[PDB]
């Protein structure tokens, strides 16, 4: 059912868990521990991407350019990264990048240190500063959380492949793009030359 | 009774046998106390002797 | 062009060869009487081989260093008949005579003495069957999809390991 | 001429007989449509 | 009684003759000697291992004293494109004038042989100039292998003899080999090219009375401790160097810049040094990855167990592997062969493509010999690599500990393994040969347009991909705007694009439909002895013809005439089989290299071009025309410098058919007819007085087809090399 | 330069030696 | 570009990183992994002296059991680290992207 | 059967069949070279089966490239 109306579910995915509409063509799930990393992964996976997808849209709208070339600083010699129009003082190539390594090493070891699976998805706690755990609306929050995350992830696959479509161009001008000849500039510009 | 039934199709589970994973008609079980491979089987296709009818003991053959 | 590969019609080399070929012939004729039998079979050879260049020039083959077609078998639109159409057509060939000779053995094996009817062949029943090979790709595919194109491996005899 | 029908029916006969027929058939397509290297289509 | 097979108490007793080929033939499978216990077999293993390492070290040794001592190395360092090297001299009391006079060239002062073995080109690149630095580098190798002697005789002693533990101890083999053996010993060979090789070939000379005064970079260790490791590649040597000699000399020491030194044709020697000093850097670092003794490093066995997928579509994966392979001695020799037999035919591939030695693309001879050399060579290993497979299956498989994992599984599904390589092979070999007979039917009957020419687009395309522009793709290296192109024009692309896009070297030559076809041909060979040597390995546990095979070892004659027939049932007999098919794969290969070289060195590639596609053009192009200096080395009128390759020709050919001979006519004609001679002798007078000990019998059936075997092959190798070496010596083209 | 008759009789002896070894080390595996 | 400075950066960050953030995780996988074992056993319980686990040498009073030769293993690996970035900003190499 | 043959090929080609021309000079098909070059195996593998097989391997592209083909066929 759900992704596929009257289409018989796989045993290993009952319906209980949030977002689990019976989706797995491939049996992927088959085992179960696979089938709870494969969770793990798809939602921080899918908060990655969440997060991305405003980093990537709001620096365009803002004049600041798309997010492809967002890296083109750190191409050419002498970047001189940018924030805001702002130069970042502290942004050469040899000392952000340790930075990230560093900080993300840490939460990164964090968060794989945990045993319950169920606080390797939803840890709460100092996560959740402002409650929103208290409530009974929990499990369609979790709902709600997995269907934007999907949709994000998907979001940024098209990110991803229009950006190899067409080099050069950020998705918003891709929108625009699309509002200005809806009939004449689609995907099969790209699929059927 | 030792084994299978008289022409019954029984199945061979001997790995050495020429007609391992083959099926064959039972033609005669003995029932005398001692004999170990009683079961006698006929089989459609030779093996590369020429022969096609062996005996198996009731434990490597299996109804179909 | 696909390999530093000219066509064949304004290729130098494949003109050298097609004049090659025709003063051979003509050289091979002056010995022999212009009614004579031999000189028809001569000037029929020739015809021949005009119209073979001709062709091989007006399907775009195309022609290496010298003149000598080549075939491009990667996938290329502008050269499917040289081994993606031909190929698909011995496809179905193949496929035919395979799945009718299948079918006439499975034919045979519900029958009483079978080896008989593989030394001597039952033609109406080989005919009947082969009749069948027109369709078989649909064959094919129902007998794999609904499981009785393999065997399973239970069944079949293996050496001990 | 059960038994004339049983020996012509036999592998090699038949064997013989479609090869030719195969044989023929080649041949006189090559006769008609001779030295073709591209399938025109 | 203790009689000479000392180590079979059965060949012993044996009163035959047998007794005596089987003791020669069985000496050096230690595991099958009577009374063998695996501490004496490890430790018998070790000392013989000192012993090839010493044989070794004495033929390399010995090399350098001959050019030493009878050699024209000065004279040829001197002028190498205008000296033939000389590789010993000769005395032959059964040489008549002519023959003296006809084998005296190199500037020699009497009959010598001249080297095809690369040793001079190699020795100069390294930067061994004179007959004295010869002279002590083979009494350097003298005294190594003499302390390689010592070694074995000493750890054969009682109290340094190893025990079967530390043999075991693949960790700290694999830290010690990975780290010293191969990283250690890369520094090693990069420090002697930038303190020796490269001032050697820049003018300088460096010895040992000056390695600690000759310094090899003006700014000696500074920049390297400093990190600013450009200096050292700031300053290239250029296009107008010429080798030895400091005019057109740089003084950077770790260059990058790819392609050929172009008044050598070869790499460069700075590049060299920077590629033994990297790998020498990531081979020290890969070197620390096992665990032997400080609680850090990995465990193989836990590695392998940890490695099995959750569906179980490979079983139980790799659980029982690591026993399996540390506790048999052939799975471990089969793995080794496996891969020396791939790294000696990429050896092969890329020496000829890309010369490492200085002069070595001009000497035409000498690189097809390596090429020959190490591609015989390496069919010879793959051959051995699943040869001792078979005998792991055979001797070494226990299904108890191997249940259910990868090697259970290859068991299981055998027979798919077996009909697809047939299927592979059949598919492969008929359209190859269809197409072949198609072509020479075409032109015989004088109409060459007919030919099915396929295009090789696929190798064009990757040809394109790596900067060729021939064939105008354009994409990957052939396009500027590529981000590859862009990323390597700064380092190597300027060197590697104008080498690659020189027509006049071997570096990817262009091909065509002969080349197609060929590579086709080479496809078949290796998928039609792939498919021997797999079923001989996997059906040398048993089958449905021989089901209890493995009781009866690896090389048995058959198991008689019953059941139809079992002759060549055993697994060394589909190895015997699959020698046949290598050697004919090699071969092919051998007579593409050779054939495409010379239609390249004369310039005029069309014939090769034109030719190859049929096999009347091989026979006549290629096996005809090129024997003709060949078969002329003696005849009624005189003899030259080539009679020797065109009579070791003719020897191959004699030894191939006395093989003929051992693998036709098979045992039973020969034993009777051993009984006759034996009642002839017995009968006779004043020779009847003459007993023998050994009673005269025919060969037994695995030694007959051995025999045949290795005549067939002695034959086919000395026919090829006389063939090889007299067409592309008697013309240097 | 071309080696001398004392490097050829040291070369010599450096292979007498060295058979002297591996007959040595043949008799080690001998037994 | 300063050679020391780099080092020194270099070498601090990765001996903190497998002090602290990943100074557990390699000792949950030694412990998984333990010791090699020649065939059911150790390579010392086979009777290999020379495969004795160097305990003198592995004695450490690091109260979260940092040993001699990790620091020697992290030391390398942040040496080696400020070696590649050292060699690299001191190239001259602009690909120009 | 195949070594006598062969020398009946070569000693007719060598010292019997030829051509005689109008002052009476006998030539032959090889030139009389039998007498020297068949007391050697290279004189054989040369003069014989070299030198003569040259026309059925350039007999392509005429009326006797039937017996180029089954040459290689037969091998
Ligand atoms: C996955 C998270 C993520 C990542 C990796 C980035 C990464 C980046 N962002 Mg984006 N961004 C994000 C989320 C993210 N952003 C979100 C959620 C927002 C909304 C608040 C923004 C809003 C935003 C703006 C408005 C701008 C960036 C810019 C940048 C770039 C400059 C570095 C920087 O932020 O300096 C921050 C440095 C310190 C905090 C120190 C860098 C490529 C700048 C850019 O495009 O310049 C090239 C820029 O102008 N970001
Ligand atoms: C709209 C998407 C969405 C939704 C519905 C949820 C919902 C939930 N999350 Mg998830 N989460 C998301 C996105 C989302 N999250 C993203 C992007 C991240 C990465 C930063 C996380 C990281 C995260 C962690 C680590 C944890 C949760 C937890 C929870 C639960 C309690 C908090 C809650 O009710 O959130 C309510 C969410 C909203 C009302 C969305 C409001 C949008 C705000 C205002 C930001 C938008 C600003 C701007 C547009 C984007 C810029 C980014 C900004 C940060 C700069 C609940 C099931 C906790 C849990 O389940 O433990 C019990 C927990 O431990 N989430
Ligand atoms: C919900 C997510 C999402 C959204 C809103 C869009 C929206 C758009 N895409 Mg993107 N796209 C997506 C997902 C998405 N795509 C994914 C997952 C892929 C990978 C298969 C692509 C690959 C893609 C390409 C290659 C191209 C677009 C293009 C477009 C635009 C016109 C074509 C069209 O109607 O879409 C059709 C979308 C799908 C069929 C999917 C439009 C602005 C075109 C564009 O920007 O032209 C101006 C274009 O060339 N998209
Ligand atoms: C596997 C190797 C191989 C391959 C691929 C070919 C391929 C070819 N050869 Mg070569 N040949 C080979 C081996 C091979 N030959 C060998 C071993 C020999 C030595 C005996 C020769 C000797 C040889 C000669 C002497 C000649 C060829 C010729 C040909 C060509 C056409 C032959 C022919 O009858 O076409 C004609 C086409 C057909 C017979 C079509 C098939 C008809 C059947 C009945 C199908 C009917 C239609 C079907 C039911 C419906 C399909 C779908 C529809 C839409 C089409 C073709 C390029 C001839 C040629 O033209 O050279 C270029 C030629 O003169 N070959
Ligand atoms: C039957 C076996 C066999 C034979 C007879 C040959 C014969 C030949 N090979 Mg081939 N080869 C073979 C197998 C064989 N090869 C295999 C299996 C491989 C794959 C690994 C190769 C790979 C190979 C390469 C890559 C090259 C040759 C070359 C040569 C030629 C030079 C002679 C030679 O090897 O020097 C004999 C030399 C030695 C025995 C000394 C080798 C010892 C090295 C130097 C050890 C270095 C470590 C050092 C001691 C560490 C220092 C310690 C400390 C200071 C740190 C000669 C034609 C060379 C060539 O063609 O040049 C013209 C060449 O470049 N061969
Ligand atoms: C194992 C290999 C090896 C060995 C034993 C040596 C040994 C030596 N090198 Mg060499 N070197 C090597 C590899 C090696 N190097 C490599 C791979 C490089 C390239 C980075 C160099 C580059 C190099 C330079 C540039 C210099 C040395 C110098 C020296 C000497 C140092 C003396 C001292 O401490 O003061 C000594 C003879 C120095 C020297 O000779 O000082 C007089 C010197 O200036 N070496
Ligand atoms: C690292 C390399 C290596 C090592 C250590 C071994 C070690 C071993 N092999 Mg393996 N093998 C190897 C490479 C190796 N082989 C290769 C490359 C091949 C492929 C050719 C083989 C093929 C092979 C087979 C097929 C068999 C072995 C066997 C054996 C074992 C006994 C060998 C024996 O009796 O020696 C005694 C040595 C001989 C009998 C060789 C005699 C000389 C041969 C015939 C060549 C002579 C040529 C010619 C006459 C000389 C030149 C003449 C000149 C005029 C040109 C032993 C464990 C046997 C075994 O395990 O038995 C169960 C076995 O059956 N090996
Ligand atoms: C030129 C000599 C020659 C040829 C053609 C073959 C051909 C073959 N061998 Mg054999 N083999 C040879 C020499 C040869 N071998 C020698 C010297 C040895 C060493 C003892 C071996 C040892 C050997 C082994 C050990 C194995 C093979 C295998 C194979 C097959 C490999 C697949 C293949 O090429 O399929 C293409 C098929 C061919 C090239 C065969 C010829 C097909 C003809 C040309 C077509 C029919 C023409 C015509 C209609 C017939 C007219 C006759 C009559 C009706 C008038 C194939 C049947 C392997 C095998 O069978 O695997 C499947 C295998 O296991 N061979
Ligand atoms: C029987 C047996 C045996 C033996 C076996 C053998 C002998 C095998 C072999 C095998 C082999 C002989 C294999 C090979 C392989 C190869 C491969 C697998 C390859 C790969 C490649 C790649 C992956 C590539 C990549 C690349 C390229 C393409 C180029 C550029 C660069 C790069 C890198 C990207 C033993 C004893 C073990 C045991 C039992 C079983
Ligand atoms: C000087 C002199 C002289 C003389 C001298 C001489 C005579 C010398 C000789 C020498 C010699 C005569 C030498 C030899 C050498 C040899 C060697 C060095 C060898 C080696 C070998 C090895 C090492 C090994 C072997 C083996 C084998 C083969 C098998 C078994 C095992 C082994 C491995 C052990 C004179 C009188 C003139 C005078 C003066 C003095
Ligand atoms: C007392 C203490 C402390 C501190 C300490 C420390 C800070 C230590 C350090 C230590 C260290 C800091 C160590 C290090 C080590 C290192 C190493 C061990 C390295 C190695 C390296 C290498 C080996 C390299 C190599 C190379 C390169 C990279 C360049 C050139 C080339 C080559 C390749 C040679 C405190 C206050 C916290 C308190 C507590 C206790």
């Amino acid at each position: 059912a759900e992704w596929l109306p009257g289409n018989p579910r796989p045993s290993y995915l009952d319906g209980s868990a949030p977002g689990d509409f019976g989706f797995d063509p491939l049996g992927l799930g088959e085992v179960p521990e696979n089938l709870e990393r494969f969770k793990e992964s798809e939602l921080i996976h899918a908060r990655w991407a969440m997060l991305a997808v405003p980093g990537v849209l709001i620096p365009e709208a803002l004049g600041y350019g798309n997010w492809v070339s967002a890296q083109k600083w750190a191409a050419t010699p002498g970047g001189q990264a940018t924030y805001l129009g702002n130069p970042v003082p502290w942004g050469n190539l040899p000392v952000i990048l340790a930075i990230e390594f560093l900080a993300i090493a840490f939460a990164e070891s964090q968060r794989n240190g945990e045993p319950d699976p169920e606080k390797r998805k939803y840890p709460g706690g100092a996560f959740d500063p402002l409650g929103f755990s208290k409530g009974a609306n929990l499990e369609e929050l979790k709902l709600k959380e997995i269907k934007n995350g999907r949709l994000a992830l998907v979001a940024f696959l098209g990110f991803a492949v229009q950006a190899i479509a067409y080099p050069g161009t950020g998705p918003l001008e891709n929108l625009k793009t699309h509002l200005a000849d809806p009939w004449h500039n689609t995907i099969a510009h790209v699929i059927i030359p | 009774v030792i084994g299978p039934k008289r022409g019954s199709i029984v199945k061979v589970l001997r790995r050495e046998s020429y007609w391992f994973n083959d099926t064959g008609k039972v033609v005669a079980v003995d029932q005398a106390p001692g004999v170990r491979y009683p079961v006698v089987v006929r089989f459609d296709k030779v093996n590369y002797a020429g022969v096609s009818t062996n005996n198996y003991s009731p434990d490597e053959l299996e109804q179909s | 062009d696909v390999a530093g590969l000219t066509p064949c019609k304004e290729s130098k080399g494949f003109a050298k060869r097609q004049k090659q070929e025709i003063k051979k012939l003509e050289g091979r004729l002056k010995l022999y009487a212009p009614d004579s039998a031999p000189a028809l079979a001569i000037n029929a050879t020739i015809e021949k081989t005009k119209r073979r260049f001709e062709f091989y020039g007006n399907q775009g083959l195309l022609c290496g260093t010298d003149g000598l077609p080549h075939l491009i078998v990667d996938g290329d639109q502008a050269h499917l008949g040289e081994f993606v159409y031909p190929g698909l057509v011995f496809l179905y060939i193949a496929g035919w005579i395979g799945w009718v000779g299948r079918a006439y053995l499975i034919d045979v094996r519900t029958s009483k003495k079978p080896t008989e009817k593989e030394i001597i062949i039952d033609v109406p029943l080989a005919l009947r069957i082969m009749s069948k090979g027109l369709t078989w790709p649909v064959a094919a595919i129902g007998e794999l999809r609904s499981g009785k194109l393999v065997e399973k491996s239970s069944n079949i005899t293996v050496s001990p390991r | 001429m059960q038994d004339v029908k049983t020996y012509l029916s036999t592998a090699p006969v038949l064997a013989t007989l479609w090869f030719g027929f195969l044989a023929g058939l080649l041949i006189e397509i090559n006769r008609f449509f001779p030295d073709a290297l591209v399938l025109p289509l | 009684a203790s009689r000479f097979p000392k180590f079979s108490r059965g060949l012993s007793q044996d009163p035959t003759t047998r007794r005596i080929w089987f003791g020669i033939a069985t000496a050096h499978d230690f595991e099958s000697h009577d009374d063998m216990t695996e501490e004496r077999l490890y430790q018998k293993i070790f000392a013989s291992h000192f012993g090839q390492l010493a044989i070794i070290f004495l033929w390399t040794s010995g090399n350098l004293f001959h050019v030493a001592w009878q050699g024209n190395f000065e004279a040829w360092g001197q002028d190498p494109l205008h000296v033939r090297p000389i590789a010993h001299a000769i005395w032959d009391p059964h040489f008549g004038q002519p023959a003296v006079e006809a084998f005296t060239r190199g500037g020699a002062s009497g009959p010598v042989n001249i080297a095809y073995s690369g040793v001079y080109q190699w020795w100069y690149t390294i930067g061994l100039r004179t007959n004295q630095d010869l002279y002590g580098g083979s009494i350097f190798l003298l005294f190594v292998s003499a302390l390689f002697l010592i070694a074995g005789w000493l750890h054969l002693q009682p109290k340094w003899k190893p025990s079967v533990s530390w043999f075991k101890n693949a960790e700290s083999r694999l830290n010690h080999h990975l780290s010293g053996l191969f990283g250690v010993s890369s520094l090693a060979w990069t420090g002697h090219l930038v303190h020796v090789a490269i001032p050697e070939s820049r003018g300088e000379h460096v010895r040992w009375n000056n390695l600690l005064t000759a310094l090899p970079h003006p700014q000696g260790l500074g920049p390297f401790f400093a990190g600013q490791w450009n200096v050292y590649a700031q300053n290239p040597d250029s296009n107008s160097h010429l080798f030895g000699t400091s005019e057109g000399a740089g003084t950077a020491i770790l260059t990058f810049l790819g392609g050929f030194h172009p008044q050598t044709q070869s790499l460069w020697l700075t590049d060299m040094a920077h590629h033994h000093l990297a790998i020498a850097v990531i081979f020290i670092i890969a070197g620390h990855m096992y665990r032997t003794n400080f609680g850090i490093g990995h465990s193989m066995k836990e590695i392998l167990e940890a490695h099995t997928p959750p569906g179980g579509r490979l079983g139980r994966g790799h659980k029982g592997l690591y026993d399996t392979i540390n506790n048999s001695l052939h799975f471990q020799l089969g793995l080794a062969l496996a891969s020396l037999g791939v790294i000696t035919s990429l050896v092969a591939q890329h020496m000829y493509s890309l010369p490492p030695y200085a002069f070595l693309a001009q000497d035409f001879t000498t690189q097809a010999a390596l090429y020959t050399h190490h591609q015989y060579i390496a069919g010879f290993i793959m051959t051995g690599a699943f040869a001792h497979g078979a005998i792991f299956f055979i001797r070494d498989y226990n299904p108890e500990q191997n249940k259910d994992n990868v090697l259970a599984r290859m068991l299981e599904h055998k027979e798919a393994i077996i009909s697809h390589l047939s299927w592979a092979s059949l598919f492969l070999g008929f359209h190859t040969l269809g197409l072949y007979v198609h072509n020479d039917v075409m032109l015989a009957f004088g109409t060459p347009e007919k030919q099915i020419l396929i295009e090789p687009v696929f190798a064009q395309w990757i040809q394109s991909a790596h900067g060729k522009a021939l064939y105008g793709f354009d994409v990957l290296l052939s396009s500027a705007d590529s981000p590859a192109f862009n990323a390597g024009q700064t380092l190597w692309l300027p060197g590697w694009l104008d080498a690659i896009n020189n027509n006049s070297n071997s570096l990817f030559l262009t091909i065509g439909p002969g080349d197609f076809l060929v590579h086709h041909a080479i496809a078949l060979g290796l998928h039609t002895t792939t498919l021997i040597l797999v079923k001989g390995a996997l059906d040398a546990r048993g089958s449905k013809l021989m089901p209890d095979k493995k009781e009866f070892g690896y090389s048995f004659p058959c198991d008689g005439p019953g059941r139809g027939g079992t002759c060549d049932i055993s697994a060394w007999d589909a190895f015997y089989l699959a020698v046949f098919w290598m050697l004919n794969t090699i071969g092919w290969v051998t007579f593409y290299w050779h054939w495409k070289h010379i239609t390249l060195w004369q310039g005029n590639v069309a014939q090769f071009n034109e030719s190859s596609t049929y096999l009347m053009g091989w026979l006549r192009d290629y096996l005809w025309l090129n024997s003709s200096q060949l078969i002329n080395g003696y005849n009624p009128f005189g003899m030259n410098s080539l009679s020797v390759w065109a009579w070791m020709f003719l020897f191959g050919h004699l030894v191939w058919a006395t093989g003929f001979m051992f693998l036709i006519s098979w045992r039973g004609y020969w034993q009777e007819l051993i009984e006759t001679l034996a009642w002839a002798h017995e009968r006779t007078p004043l020779a009847n007085l003459v007993r023998w000990k050994d009673k005269p019998v025919a060969l037994s059936i695995v030694q007959a087809r051995l025999v045949g075997l290795a005549h067939f092959s002695v034959g086919y190798i000395f026919t090829y090399a006389a063939f090889l070496i007299a067409s592309t010596s008697g013309k240097f083209g | 330069t071309s080696i001398s008759d004392s490097q050829i009789i040291v070369a010599l002896v450096s292979a007498f030696i060295t058979g002297i070894l591996a007959l040595r080390l043949g008799k080690s595996l001998y037994q | 570009a300063n050679t020391a400075l780099t080092i020194t950066l270099s070498t601090g960050a990765l001996l903190f990183l497998g002090r602290f953030v990943f100074l557990p995780f390699q000792r949950d996988n030694v412990s998984r992994q333990g010791l090699p074992v020649q065939n059911g056993v150790t390579h010392f319980d086979a009777g290999d002296s020379r495969a004795q686990e160097v305990t003198s040498f592995l004695k450490t009073n690091d109260p979260a059991g940092f040993t001699i030769v990790d620091v020697l293993a992290w030391g390398a690996l942040g040496h080696a680290v400020g070696f590649f970035i050292l060699a690299t900003i001191n190239n001259g190499y602009n690909p120009q992207f | 059967i195949s070594v006598v043959i062969f020398h009946f090929s070569w000693k007719m080609q060598s010292d019997v069949w030829g051509s005689i021309s109008d002052q009476g000079v006998v030539t032959h098909i090889t030139g009389g070279n039998f007498a020297q070059s068949s007391i050697t195996i290279n004189g054989w593998l040369r003069d014989f089966l070299w030198a003569q097989a040259s026309q059925v391997i350039q007999s392509y592209g005429s009326s006797l490239s039937a017996y180029g083909l089954l040459f290689l066929g037969a091998h």
